[PDB]
């Protein structure tokens, strides 16, 4: 079965350059294609380019010619993207991809296999753990309770609630990027009001980057 | 088309 | 370069149902040289369909794909439950390839108004220095939602940010956080704090406010 593995998330300043790699098996390597395409948060695929490892053939997308090169290791089975001149529009998870294999071993030219993905971030911020503020209930039969997971960076973090015994009701909402560089996320989950007095409710928050794990108790407000 | 140079080496280690 | 233009942006259906996806080149695709890719939250595109019409391995046959020139189509015969994802289409016939934007197809549901509420910013955050002023909308259907912040009863610009959950997997709705940032000396300065939400699920907008320090 055709494997691609691709290496672990990169973070890297803006004007900088970033190296990800594609180790292909279980399959021949040198006369299949292999691409790379992106995709930023929440946002369509995009194609970068690809190479044919047999003949040292190349041939990358317009928008990114220059700044974008692909090479082939045939003796390692790996296939690499480099990409120069970063900013913050070039943060995204990359993926490698090899075309697939028809019948009598006709290469498909569609795109078959795919790596997991990589992340790369483009930014100025450094790696920082999250603050964990509480979103109490409302003082005035659902309440609705949460935590607002503030200037982390970079992604992913996690959150489960009551250490992942409560999961009914839960919303944990995808991160913006905020003005200062760093991420905020809220976690919301909507609970029987009669339980506010009586039952306990937890948020734990884990952003590995920083090995920042926080629980973070949500009372009812006073004054 | 950069596209079809795995298919034409597929055709022409197959052909001979 | 050869622009996919797919259609319709989002397609709400119930498994058992057809679906129709479209792909639409701005020019002519060489050779019926275009692929259709499935996609869920997290994962890599899957491939279904490749040089129009060519099933891949693996998938299911209710999919088909068809189409020439400038009109492509992919079909669902009848839709299952996991079928509810993103599908692209992509054209390979030249040099430079392209993706379309996406169609996503949702589950059909009944019209449902956002449940809102408003959170203060804790005292906890405040002695940090900042202040966030959150509303959620929980639990709504359609997918489009406006929120509208005031201050003092003056709408707000450019200082909130929102998300939106992907659709729920057993309810078919939505939920969005919208976050107002202030510095705290702002939020010291004014008193009345309100989110007003509008929907298609109501029949007027709901605005939950606070007074700050009450």
């Amino acid at each position: 079965k055709v494997q691609l593995v691709q290496s672990g998330a990169e973070l890297k300043k803006p004007w900088s350059s970033v190296r990800v790699s594609c180790k292909a098996s279980g399959g021949s390597f040198s006369s299949y294609a292999f691409n790379w395409v992106r995709q930023a948060p929440g946002q369509r695929l995009e194609w970068l380019g690809g190479i044919v490892p047999l003949v040292s053939s190349t041939n990358y997308a317009q928008r990114f010619r220059g700044r974008v090169t692909i090479s082939a290791d045939r003796s390692t089975s790996t296939v690499y993207l480099e990409m120069t001149g970063l900013t913050s529009a070039d943060t995204a998870v990359y993926f490698c991809a090899r075309e697939g294999e028809g019948w009598f071993g006709r290469p498909l030219r569609a795109f078959e296999f795919w790596g997991q993905g990589t992340l790369v971030t483009v930014s100025t911020a450094s790696t920082k753990g999250p603050s964990v503020f509480p979103l109490a209930p409302s003082s005035k039969g659902t309440a609705a309770l949460g935590c607002l997971v503030k200037d982390y960076f970079p992604e992913p973090v996690t959150v489960s609630w009551n250490s992942g015994a409560l999961t009914s009701g839960v919303h944990t909402f995808p991160a913006v990027l905020q003005s200062s560089g760093l991420y905020s996320l809220s976690s919301v989950v909507t609970v029987p009001s009669s339980s506010l007095g009586t039952q306990t409710y937890i948020c734990n928050v884990n952003h590995k980057p920083s090995n920042t794990k926080v629980d973070k108790k949500v009372e009812p407000k006073s004054c | 088309n950069w596209f079809d140079i795995t298919n034409w080496l597929w055709y022409i280690k197959k052909k001979k | 370069e050869i622009v996919l233009t797919q259609s319709p942006g989002t397609f709400a259906l119930s498994p058992g149902e057809r679906a129709t996806l479209s792909c639409r080149a701005s020019q002519s695709v060489s050779g019926g040289a275009l692929a259709w890719y499935q996609q869920k939250a997290g994962q890599a595109p899957r491939l279904l369909i490749y040089g129009t019409s060519g099933r891949a391995t693996g998938v299911p046959g209710r999919f088909s794909g068809s189409g020439s020139e400038t009109d492509f189509s992919l079909t669902i015969s009848r839709l299952e439950p996991e079928d509810f994802a993103v599908y692209y289409c992509q054209q390979y016939g030249t040099s430079q390839s392209t993706f379309g934007q996406g169609t996503r197809l949702e589950t059909r549901r009944t019209v449902a108004a956002p449940s809102v509420f408003i959170f203060p910013p804790s005292d906890e955050q405040l002695k940090s220095g900042t202040a966030s002023v959150v509303c959620l909308l929980n639990n709504f259907y359609p997918r489009e939602a406006k929120v509208q912040w005031k201050v003092d009863n003056a709408l707000q610009s450019g200082n909130s940010q929102e998300s939106v959950t992907e659709q729920d997997s057993k309810d078919s709705t939505y939920s969005l956080s919208s976050t107002l940032t202030l510095s705290k000396a702002d939020y010291e300065k004014h008193k009345v704090y309100a989110c007003e939400v509008t929907h298609q699920g109501l029949s007027s907008p709901v605005t939950k406010s606070f007074n700050r320090g009450e």
